[PDB]
RNA sequence: CAGGAUAACCGCUGAAAGCAUCUAAGCGGGAAACCUCUUCCAAGACCAGGCUUCUCACCCUCUAGGAGGGAUAAGGCCCCCC
RNA sequence: UGGUUUGGCACCUCGAUGUCGGCUCGUCGCAUCCUGGGGCUGGAGCAGGUCCCAAGGGUUGGGCUGUUCGCCCAUUAAAGCG
RNA sequence: CGGGGGAUAAGCUCCGUGCGUCGAGAGGGAAACAGCCCAGAUCGCCGGCUAAGGCCCCUAAGCGUGUGCUAAGUGGAAAAGG
């Protein structure tokens, strides 16, 4: 739904490089 | 523009109208005032008129009121009240000092009507509000008059602030609208209004021309 | 404290510690601090001398 | 040890803004930094060292982009549906000055420090203004080149 | 471009003066005003005619320096002549008059329908099926022809209504 | 007002125009008309 | 009721692009939707609003820097019949 | 696209998360039932089909099954979906 | 990273990896956020130099310099297609 869209979208920051715990 | 008059509440009576009709009326005694104040743009910054109403001995006012009555240049009375104009056209009709008596309205001109309501006392919600009670018998267990369920669960959780609920009524300003006038008595000073108005026996009361309509 | 007292003075911070650097003067940012609250002749002739030894163009890519 | 304000070394001064056909960021972001003094050497968080500020001629203020229709101030009274909302247009229109009142505010931090510190300015419509009894200085926004 | 080259012609009988970027023109049917887009310049040639030139060109100055060019020829030939338009109802029972200033219609309705007339304009009719408008302003002329054609909503079955003068509507037959 | 979020020229007569960030093509024929959105 | 600005839609003048086009410059119509217009609350709105009238004067103490205490005017409060 | 039915994962709560309808009482969204404004029709007109904008107000009373669901009886503009 | 079970679904499960981290790890960075980036805490100092990220104000540092694009708040949510 939009909560599971939000994370995934949030992880393209530049500051983290693209990867994150959970997704 | 915009005519206004004090009195005061009377009691009910019958009239018999000329086609043969019947239609209860209240009586209402617009005795005489006089104009203390008038309120110009320039000095205040809208447009209005002060009035006074009532017999009171001297002794019983407090001096500073009675040194502004003195300053008007009239004898002290007990209330005071002002009507609020729209345009100064209007307002240069009235002059300090001036008398006003209930003949200024003529018959068959709609008019409003301004009160303070009864006083009901602390009363439930069934009655305050009109809520609708629930079984009285099959099965009740005390809760025959209060209300019941009151909001949502967890979410968003409160009782969302003006909810209809129990309180005190009454003992508040009220008006209504586009009330016909029936007669006019000129050495009683008294008037005749069609329906029943607010107030209380004894009680103070302000009619104004009609916005609505007139 | 320091970068307001530049500004005041009419000259940035970074091209003010640039100036200082290529001076090679070592004196440290609370000895700036104290001297400008107290001293604001010391600090414009300080802020001269750092003008003066700024290179030409700051844009160039040496 | 560094030095620290006493009881009564701290200055105020006189200062007034012109607002004819200049960008509101701008505008705002001068103002914040003289109320807070930046400016001036004697900074310290703990204690204001702000300035008092004039702003005339609020109306002329320009605003670049669509912005007169597509940029909406919120604000909500408290109970349910309460929710209404007003253009930029209209608030110009009604009240001048409310927009840069807000912006300011906005501008500035929202501890009780700011909420005593937005004590310090006056915003007005026309251009006049009777402080002219305190004889402010005029100020000019200027950029120092690098 | 292409329509902004050629300079506009300027009769004799015609007053024109220029203040910085307003313009205004006198003639004898009266006078009016303008204010021209600051990023073309115009400039009056010595030989009765008016120059307009554009400084790139850049989208908005290739778009605008024909709008001027057209705007200012309008706005002299309406000087100098003006505009008028003529109105035709079709039907039975269709009637219109005049009266004063004032005019009416009746298309059938109920109740008659009035139409006041705006400033700077006059209605003219000579038959009770034909009337015209008259004056100066073309962009008036337009507006106040396309209100007055709007009363009736559009009968593409038996042609009742107003239509210009060589307008043709079509037409369609319901067989039941 | 045939609204879809395709529009095409169906007949030759059929003319493409931009208004207001929205492009519709207008035609004589009024089934020929429709607007995307 | 009436007025103001709007969505869907209907337009006038118009090049880019010799034509055409409700548009990129401009000017217009268009609803229980929005803003005033109806009733009520409301200056604890900390920018703590505005117009008026009333009294605008008696002492002591610590040490004279202010503060505290006592005695008063305008007014208010307590008790009493409702 | 929605996560609202039937479904798959066992991640918070077995030193406790009390359970379907009904009664009373709200609040919200629009994928619109009427009330409102438009357009296209294999639109004579009444009356119909479809699309667009629009959430201010209303949306009955009874018989049958505990029922949800569902069928039926009489009007109104409707007896809306969550 | 290379694989199986799965609907090429899951924050699912089962493997291999001289693989990283958390588990047994403070600081700084991304608003908050153990498993992501930099970086390994013997203690004190009102001292200097830097990685990751930043330099309109909140908030320290550039409303930096030179050459080009943007009319969409695209910047600051996604596909067939037009
Ligand atoms: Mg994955
Ligand atoms: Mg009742
Ligand atoms: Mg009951
Ligand atoms: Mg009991
Ligand atoms: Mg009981
Ligand atoms: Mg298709
Ligand atoms: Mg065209
Ligand atoms: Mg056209
Ligand atoms: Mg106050
Ligand atoms: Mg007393
Ligand atoms: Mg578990
Ligand atoms: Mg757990
Ligand atoms: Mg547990
Ligand atoms: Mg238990
Ligand atoms: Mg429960
Ligand atoms: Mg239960
Ligand atoms: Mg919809
Ligand atoms: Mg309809
Ligand atoms: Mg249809
Ligand atoms: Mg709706
Ligand atoms: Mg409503
Ligand atoms: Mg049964
Ligand atoms: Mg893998
Ligand atoms: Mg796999
Ligand atoms: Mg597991
Ligand atoms: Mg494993
Ligand atoms: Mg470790
Ligand atoms: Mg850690
Ligand atoms: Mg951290
Ligand atoms: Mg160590
Ligand atoms: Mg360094
Ligand atoms: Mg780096
Ligand atoms: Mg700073
Ligand atoms: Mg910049
Ligand atoms: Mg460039
Ligand atoms: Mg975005
Ligand atoms: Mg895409
Ligand atoms: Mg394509
Ligand atoms: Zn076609």
């Amino acid at each position: 739904a939009k909560r599971g869209r939000k994370k995934r979208d949030r992880k393209h920051s530049k500051a983290n490089h693209g990867k994150r715990p959970n997704a | 523009a915009r005519k206004g008059i004090l009195g005061t509440k009377l009691g009910m009576t019958q009239v018999f109208d000329e086609n043969n009709k019947v239609v209860p009326v209240t009586v209402v005694k617009a005795g005489p005032n006089v104009v203390t104040r008038i309120r110009t743009t320039e000095r205040d910054g809208y447009s209005a008129v002060q009035l006074a109403y009532g017999e009171i001995s001297p002794r019983k006012v407090i001096k500073p009121v009675a040194g502004q009555f003195a300053a008007a240049g009239v004898n002290p009375r007990r209330h005071v009240a002002e009507l609020r104009l729209d345009d100064e056209a209007a307002v240069a009709e009235y002059e300090v000092g001036q008398e006003l008596t209930a003949e200024i309205f003529s018959d068959g001109a709609y008019v409003d009507v301004t009160g303070t309501s009864k006083g009901k006392g602390f009363a439930g919600t069934m009655k305050r509000h009109g809520f609708r009670g629930q079984g009285a018998a099959h099965g009740a267990q005390a809760v025959h008059r209060r209300p019941g369920s009151i909001g949502g669960c967890a979410t968003p959780g409160r009782v969302f602030k003006g909810t209809r609920m129990s309180g005190r009524m009454g003992n508040d300003r009220v008006t209504t609208q586009n009330l016909k006038v029936h007669k006019v008595d000129a050495e009683n000073g008294v008037l005749l209004i069609k329906g029943a108005i607010p107030g209380r026996n004894g009680g103070l009361v302000v009619v104004r021309s009609a916005i609505k309509r007139g | 404290r320091i970068n307001a007292a530049a500004r005041a003075n009419d000259i940035t911070y970074n091209r003010l510690i640039q100036g200082l650097k290529a001076a090679g003067v070592e004196v440290d940012r609370k000895n700036l601090a104290e001297l400008a609250v107290s001293d604001p002749a010391a600090f414009t002739a300080l802020v001269d001398v750092a003008r003066a030894a700024l290179p030409e163009d700051v844009n160039a890519p040496s | 040890p560094t030095y620290t304000p006493k009881a009564g070394d701290t200055t105020r001064s006189w200062y007034v803004i012109d607002a004819s056909d200049v960008v509101l960021g701008r505008l705002a972001s001068a103002a914040a930094t003289l109320l807070r003094g930046k400016h001036k050497p004697t900074f310290t968080p703990n204690v204001d060292g702000g300035d008092f500020v004039i702003v005339i001629n609020a109306d002329k203020i320009a605003v670049s982009g669509d912005k007169l229709t597509k940029k909406f101030a919120y604000r909500h009274s408290g109970y349910p549906g309460g929710l209404r909302k007003r253009t930029i247009g209209e608030l110009l229109e009604k009240h001048p000055t409310r927009v840069v009142e807000n912006a300011i505010i906005g501008m500035l931090p929202h501890n009780k420090l700011g909420r005593q510190i937005q004590k310090k300015l006056k915003v007005y419509a026309g251009p006049d203004h009777p402080h002219a009894a305190q004889q402010p200085i005029p100020f000019e926004i200027k950029q120092v080149a690098q | 471009s292409r329509i902004g080259k050629q300079p506009v012609p300027v009769p004799s009988g015609v007053d024109v003066t220029i203040n910085g970027q307003n313009l205004s023109v006198k003639g004898p049917k009266g006078t009016l005003t303008l204010d021209v887009a600051e990023p073309i310049s115009v400039s009056r040639a010595e030989d009765g005619a008016i120059v307009v030139t554009r400084p790139d060109d850049e989208r908005r100055s290739r778009s605008l320096h024909g709008l001027s060019r057209t705007l200012i020829a309008n706005l002299v030939t309406g000087v100098t002549e003006g505009y008028t338009q003529k109105m035709e109802i079709f039907g039975v029972g269709y009637r219109v008059q005049l009266k004063g200033q004032n005019l009416e219609f009746a298309l059938g309705y109920s109740h008659p329908v009035l139409i006041e007339a705006p400033e700077g304009i006059t209605f003219a009719v000579e038959s009770p099926t034909k009337f015209s408008v008259s004056g100066i302003d073309k962009q008036k002329v337009g507006q106040i022809s396309a209100v007055i054609r709007r009363l009736r909503r559009p009968d593409p079955y038996k042609g009742k209504g107003v239509r210009y003068e060589g307008e043709q509507i079509r037409r369609k037959v319901g067989k039941t | 007002m045939k609204v879809n979020p395709s529009v095409k020229p169906i007949c030759d007569k059929c003319r493409v125009i931009r208004r207001h960030g929205r492009v519709m093509v207008i035609c004589s024929d009024p089934r020929h008309k429709q607007r995307q959105g």
